[PDB]
């Protein structure tokens, strides 16, 4: 996910909860090959020729994410910050039911 | 008695030297079986043997000749071995004869008398002559399986030789009268196509298979002539049998788990309009659109057009400088990084060529050095291997330049820990480079270095 | 030729009823000559068809009533009878091999089905290697079988791609989409 | 809307009510073999009742 919002100190890849989105960009995802990266990933805040982003217009007030990785790969990877801060949060008040009326 | 089957080798033995005293064919004096088949039930096959061979040794020297005459002269072709197996056991009316003598006997079941009283069709009805001459081609049958397992040709000609010579030997024992094979055909063709109604949803299904019903009637009358006739017992009847295994085949096939299921798509959408099933698997397979890739084409040709404008070049330049050599790819990746940021490189190797003559101008005009001479002329056909040079990888790591070229690929790294692409590059120095006049060219370590690292930073 | 297959059942009747082996037996095997009922050229198989067609021809053709059709058959003698039959690219019928966890799924078609019977039919027919005498009861029946599949062929593909308002004749040919 | 099982059961029985020759149970067992868990669900939503 390329760096749309923030600068590097935070690599916020979509708008926050309550934010309202811009340029009617939610959010554009750009293929990554093993083989040529070098001349690929020197600039992520801006566009290149082979992208894929996703248009929408609005308030975002409602996001849910599912997840299929084990959470130790996930703990490293950089790019994908603010998803590990999301569901981090999201476990945490299932976790809450579990012990509220249990 | 001369026979001898042994399980543990899978084979069957023939005293051959109590045969006739030739020790030649005692050295391989063993018939192999490989068939599972025949695999599971070499008994009969020997019993079969001991009952046919102690009436007289003619017969045993017959089979002499057989043996004799496949090991002397392997060599046969399918004309050649049907031929040779017609002269030496299939016109010997004498084994006709002993053989008819021998099995005739036994006969005591009688159907004549039982069935006065049933109901039968005038097709389907048997009678026992019929039965005695099924018997009677089934013992020969069994007799000679071990031969024709001693066929030592392709397995598809295998299994069209043994047809062959089985429904031959069938009309052979009725005298060429070509009726007991038309009689059996119709006891399967009855069998089968009684459930023609009734299971219709399975009779549509498989066709989606390549199945039908007479391909599979013509299949199954094959299975039957070959597989089931070898297991048979005298003095005993055959219908039964031969409907039983029917019914279980057909049953079989009936209940089975095929492993590619099938669904054909309909005819056509009802609704017609703004969506359908066949629209929908055809937007699954789409192809590329065609507006960036003529926007690409159109600028690599601009881009030509202004480097040929630029320095006034020839084509003498382009002869003179191309040399006639191929295309290695250490080039073309050098020339894919560096023009990246404009456009992207594209498959025709005359516009590449224009675009390294560009490569040599521009970064020869610069303060570059080692990467236009290493661009101009050819490459070694192969990659040298080398270590981690970790001391030369430590030079260039605590030098400034890769620090600053990680500042700018600072928030990606486990990609780069787990590939090292930088150093990927970093590792073009082991490979060699000769000259246009074949002197090996001699390159500074830590200038290609900090070249390559000046180029990476100038992209 | 199935394209002449509907000329000819009009030009003579009871096409479908000359071209078959129906066969009897008794019950040790000579056979029962059932021709009574039956006309005098009936049940001879395709193989012997084709041989004396000349002949056959002018038993059961009306002069005032088919007189168009048989002067046509006459200039035209030699495509009666083919011998190799075509099969266009599957661009215009795809299929997808897409796979799910139930297993592998394959969607094609309807034309698929046909084009993948005849080629196990003729497939099924060449074994024979050895000179004999191939009893007719086994081979001939086949024969009749895979002409009824190949007419059936060229109706599919007339009804399906061409004749149809959504066919390829009138939405892709006289009209068209358009960037 | 109970449509599809009823179809689905006639069409059972007529098969096995045109048997001959062959013993029953194991068709009155092939019968009630195929029953799937999401069966009404899939039958009516794809025939958009």
């Amino acid at each position: 996910l390329l760096n749309l919002y923030g600068d590097n100190e935070n690599y916020k890849g979509f708008p926050d909860i309550g934010e309202h989105i811009k340029n009617q960009i939610i959010a554009s995802r750009r293929r990554f090959d093993y083989n040529t990266a070098l001349y690929e990933l020197k600039n992520l805040n801006e566009m290149r020729d082979s992208d894929t982003p996703f248009f929408a217009d609005g308030k975002i007030v409602d996001i849910e994410i599912f997840s299929n990785v084990p959470e130790e790969e996930l703990k490293v990877q950089k790019y994908n910050e603010q998803v590990l801060y999301y569901i981090n949060k999201q476990k945490e008040f299932s976790n809450n039911v579990y012990q509220k009326l249990k | 008695n001369y026979v001898s089957f042994d399980e543990q080798a899978r084979d069957i033995n023939i005293a051959f030297d109590k045969l006739f005293g030739r020790d030649d064919i005692s050295h391989m004096n063993n018939f192999s079986i490989n068939k599972r088949s025949y695999y599971n039930c070499l008994d009969q096959i020997s019993d079969d043997l001991n009952l046919v061979l102690n009436k007289y040794n003619d017969l045993a020297y017959s089979l002499l000749e057989i043996r004799y005459n496949m090991a002397t002269k392997e060599n046969y072709t399918h004309m050649e071995f049907y031929s040779d197996i017609e002269r030496l056991f299939i016109k010997n009316e004498k084994l006709l004869n002993v053989i008819s003598d021998i099995v005739e006997e036994e006969y005591d079941l009688d159907l004549n008398q039982a069935s006065k009283g049933k109901k039968i069709n005038i097709e389907l009805q048997v009678t026992d002559n019929l039965n005695k001459i099924y018997l009677k081609s089934s013992v020969l049958m069994r007799i000679l399986i071990p031969i024709l397992c001693d066929f030592n040709c392709d397995d598809d000609i295998n299994e069209v030789l043994v047809y062959d010579i089985f429904k031959e030997v069938i009309k052979s024992f009725d005298d060429g009268k070509k009726n007991a094979l038309n009689k059996l055909y119709k006891i399967i063709y009855s069998r089968v196509f009684e459930t023609k109604y009734s299971d219709v949803v399975i009779w549509t299904y498989l066709k989606n298979m390549s199945t039908d019903l007479m391909i599979i009637v013509k299949d199954y009358f094959k299975v039957i002539i070959k597989k089931i006739f070898p297991k048979l017992k005298h003095n005993s009847s055959v219908i039964s049998y031969l409907d039983v295994v029917i019914k279980q085949k057909l049953k079989y096939l009936f209940t089975f788990k095929y492993p590619i299921s099938y669904k054909p798509l309909k005819a056509e959408t009802t609704d017609d309009e703004e969506l359908s099933e066949q629209e929908r698997m055809e937007i699954n397979l789409l192809r590329n659109d065609q507006g960036n890739s003529i926007i690409n084409e159109c600028s690599i040709k601009q881009e030509i057009a202004k480097i040929k404008k630029k320095y006034n070049v020839t084509d003498e330049v382009m002869k003179e400088f191309i040399n006639g050599r191929e295309l290695n790819s250490i080039q073309i990746y050098l020339v894919k990084i560096y023009y990246s940021n404009k456009f992207k490189v594209n498959s025709n190797k005359n516009d590449i060529f224009y675009l390294l003559y560009g490569m040599t101008r521009e970064l020869g005009e610069m303060n570059f050095s080692i990467i236009p001479e290493i661009l101009s002329c050819a490459i070694a056909p192969n990659v040298r291997k080398m270590n981690n040079r970790k001391k030369l990888v430590d030079k260039i790591i605590h030098s400034d330049k890769y620090s600053y070229l990680l500042k700018s690929y600072l928030p990606i790294k486990n990609i780069l820990d787990k590939n090292n692409v930088i150093l990927q590059l970093m590792t073009i120095k082991n490979a060699k480079f000769m000259n246009k006049e074949n002197k090996e060219v001699d390159f500074s370590t830590d200038h290609l270095a900090e070249e390559v690292l000046d180029m990476l930073l100038c992209i | 030729n199935p394209i002449l297959f509907t000329i000819i059942k009009k030009c003579i009747p009871s096409i479908n009823k000359i071209i078959n082996y129906q066969q009897s037996i008794d019950q040790n095997g000579e056979n029962i000559d059932l021709t009574e009922e039956i006309g005098e050229d009936d049940y001879i198989g395709l193989v012997k068809f084709k041989d004396n067609f000349d002949d056959l021809l002018e038993k059961y053709t009306d002069k005032k009533k088919y007189q168009k059709e048989y002067d046509f058959l006459i200039e035209n003698h030699d495509k009666i009878f083919i011998n190799k039959l075509p099969v266009f690219s599957h661009k215009l019928r795809p299929a997808t091999l897409l796979t799910g966890s139930k297993g592998k799924v394959l969607a094609f078609d309807e034309i698929n089905n046909y084009y993948n019977f005849v080629i196990e039919y003729i497939n099924q027919i060449n074994e024979g290697v050895v000179s004999d005498d191939s009893i007719d009861l086994l081979l001939l029946p086949l024969l009749y079988n895979m002409q009824f599949y190949a007419n059936n062929i060229l109706t599919r593909i007339i009804s399906e791609y061409l004749r149809g308002k959504k066919g390829f004749l009138r939405k892709n040919i006289m009209g068209s989409r358009i960037n | 809307l109970l449509h599809p099982l009823l179809i689905k059961f006639s069409k059972g029985t007529y098969r096995v009510l045109n048997n001959r020759n062959s013993n029953k149970f194991e068709k009155i067992k092939t019968i009630f073999s195929n029953i799937q868990e999401g069966f009404l669900v899939k039958k009516i939503i794809n025939n958009e009742l």
